[PDB]
């Protein structure tokens, strides 16, 4: 929820990706 | 729609990208313009001074 | 866990870590 | 058709195109009145059911007709963007595009309604001229040239309080210089619009990028008044006699184009900037040399490159300004022979620091130089100094900058050299140098400690 | 921190580092020139 | 967070995307520009030096 959050407000439109 | 969201993000970086390449290879293309037209700039600016001279 | 991080988004993502 | 794509994408565009389309205005009523004859309210009623779907052309006869006659600044500006909307859609108003483009008079008479009424009116008029000058079968110098000159529209674009407006029109120009011919015009009008141009860069500055407020920051907003205003600097840059001009005059207000290339992490704004200040400092602007000597000296470009050069931001090209605008800066200066720098400058007593005057080894290749008379040209600086301190008086701002850096300058020959301590006895700068320690300025003084040490380590051993 | 506010405030590390260490070298060595005169 | 915020968010990214590329490659042209006249200049000017 943090992490999804952080790169969404600022642009940069290249999401991570968080695997278990 | 955030897992709808990202997939759509990922899919406009792509897109950004594809654009600024179409821009570059237009470019390169601009240079090898600007040495055809000058090819022809020289054999009508040629034909322009034996105007002149046949005037003359 | 596994994340990716781009390049982009890199310094922003570990200096969320850290305060996380 | 469906002319030029340009003012579609822009959201201070759109917001302006929101506040018209908004509000409703019936023309058969205006018509009835006596304010325009019938056919014209009809022909605008039947034009705003085609922008929606559909069936022309000729339709655009009556609205041309419609705009000069009437002086009423509601039926002209609702028809104005209506216009406006048709020409660069490609949905609809693509036959629109073609009657103006055939004919020059549609042109002319478009025109003409351009500085009449209400503000925003007129931003339309200014907008759907430029549309057809841009494209490839009209063009005339003439109405941009008049409509620069010209007060109305003129007035709005000074004005940066209102971002939209301001924004509209700089890009209409800026459009219009993307074309050769244009450049050439809008180079009279240079002095207007120019300081208003330097001036949303430098508020740009000051205001912060860590809130998304209503003012410039690195909003949708400012990321596109930032780009459209550097842009078109950049656009008259590429002939090179303006460049050269725009430096000499305009030299304090240009400098700052540095500053936003740190604060701004945005390669569109970064990228720009670099381009800008490299085709000035380009060899191919004639009197190259003289614009990278004014930046070198008084602005300190170089240092302020070096540290850019670091921070690379993702951007092939910005990358390649940066490196290149780093080569040139730097190795103009240094390639100049350096007993003739340091000689000019003691001439005029105008000395400043310079990249080599910081450097050791441009004195060690100058020691010798020096050498006519034990040293004489080294006493010439030594008398120099003195004779600042004691006559013009010390304290005073000119006065302060010479001091500073001759004090730096002897120091590094007397470190280099022992046998310059006699010259400094003989002189009597020995005194002086005694003097500058107690004197206020912090650079000065620091510069006056290192020169009394550097006398003393070789006095005693 | 930002990368350019790191990379302005490490200039003024390396900048007050450099005067610092020169202005310490020259008080040091111009204090022992001063106990070489004093002995 | 909510649904309406992420959608928000979506549209915005996206056309930041979208906007900054389109100046970007409108830049790359533009300079396509001004080197198809600087190198057209210089080119040219040898060949009519060799003519004259």
């Amino acid at each position: 929820d943090s992490l999804k959050d952080y790169i969404e407000t600022l642009g940069s439109e290249y999401s991570t990706v968080f695997n278990v | 729609s955030q897992k709808n969201g990202i997939a759509t993000l990922l899919q406009a970086e792509k897109e950004a990208h594809e654009i600024v390449s179409k821009a570059r290879k237009y470019r390169q293309d601009k240079l090898k313009q600007a040495k055809t037209d000058a090819a022809k700039e020289i054999d009508s600016y040629k034909i322009q001074k034996d105007k002149e001279l046949k005037e003359f | 866990v596994q994340l990716y991080i781009p390049l982009e988004v890199i310094r922003e993502v570990t200096f969320l870590l850290g305060k996380m | 058709m469906g002319a030029t794509k340009i003012l579609m994408d822009s959201t201070h565009f759109n917001e302006i195109r929101s506040i018209i389309r908004s509000r409703s205005v019936a023309w058969d009523a205006l018509a009835r009145s006596e304010e325009l004859s019938e056919i014209d309210a009809s022909t605008a009623k039947a034009l705003e059911s085609i922008l929606v779907k559909k069936n022309n052309g000729k339709t655009l006869i009556p609205l041309i007709h419609l705009l000069s006659t009437s002086d009423n600044e509601d039926c002209k500006k609702s028809v104005q963007n209506l216009i406006a909307e048709l020409l660069s859609s490609d949905k609809y108003g693509d036959d629109t595009v073609k009657f103006f483009q055939e004919d020059p008079k549609q042109l002319e008479q478009l025109f003409d309604v351009s500085l009449k009424g209400d503000f925003q009116t007129v931003l339309i008029s200014g907008f759907n001229v430029v549309s057809l000058l841009v494209q490839n079968g009209l063009h005339n110098v003439k109405l941009v040239e008049k409509l620069l000159k010209n007060n109305n529209l003129i007035n709005i674009l000074q004005n940066i309080e209102q971002m939209d407006t301001c924004y509209v029109c700089i890009r209409l120009l800026q459009e219009l210089a993307v074309i050769p011919e244009y450049r050439d015009v809008i180079w009279l009008h240079e002095k207007k619009f120019m300081p208003t141009l330097f001036k949303i860069l430098q508020r740009a500055t000051d205001s912060q990028l860590a809130t998304r407020i209503v003012a410039t920051n690195s909003n949708h907003l400012g990321i596109q008044l930032q780009y459209h205003s550097l842009l078109l600097i950049w656009l008259l840059t590429f002939n090179p006699v303006f460049a050269n001009e725009l430096v000499q005059k305009y030299l304090s207000d240009f400098l700052d184009l540095l500053k936003l290339v740190k604060i701004t992490i945005k390669e569109k704004v970064s990228r720009l900037c670099i381009s800008i200040i490299l085709q000035c400092c380009s060899t191919r602007v004639k009197q190259h040399k003289k614009v990278i000597k004014q930046l070198l000296l008084l602005g300190n470009a170089l240092p302020t490159v070096q540290s850019l050069s670091e921070r690379k931001y993702s951007d092939e090209e910005l990358r390649q300004d940066i490196s290149n605008l780093k080569e040139i800066l730097e190795n103009e200066y240094q390639e100049l022979t350096s007993f003739d720098e340091y000689v000019a400058e003691l001439d005029s007593k105008l000395l400043c620091w310079s990249p080599p005057h910081v450097d050791n080894g441009f004195w060690s290749d100058n020691i010798d130089e020096f050498k006519k008379d034990n040293y004489k040209i080294f006493r010439q600086l030594i008398e120099l100094l003195q004779a600042k301190v004691r006559n013009g008086d010390v304290n005073a701002k000119q006065e302060k900058i010479i001091i500073q850096v001759a004090l730096n300058d002897i120091t590094h020959v007397v470190e280099l050299l022992p046998e310059s301590i006699d010259v400094l006895d003989k002189t009597g700068g020995k005194a002086d140098i005694m003097e500058l320690l107690n004197h206020s300025d912090s650079r000065v003084k620091y510069e006056a400690l290192k020169a009394t040490q550097a006398i003393i380590g070789y006095t005693f051993k | 921190l930002s990368l350019e506010n790191v990379n302005d405030m490490v200039k003024e590390i390396t900048d007050c580092e450099s005067r610092a260490r020169q202005l310490d070298e020259s008080l040091d060595s111009l204090r022992s020139k001063l106990n070489d005169l004093l002995e | 967070l909510t649904p309406n915020q992420v959608n928000d968010e979506l549209n915005k990214m996206q056309a930041f995307i979208r906007k900054e590329a389109e100046e970007k490659a409108k830049e790359i042209q533009l300079k396509a520009d001004q080197e198809y006249e600087i190198e057209k200049t210089n080119i040219v000017r040898n060949e009519t030096n060799n003519i004259d």
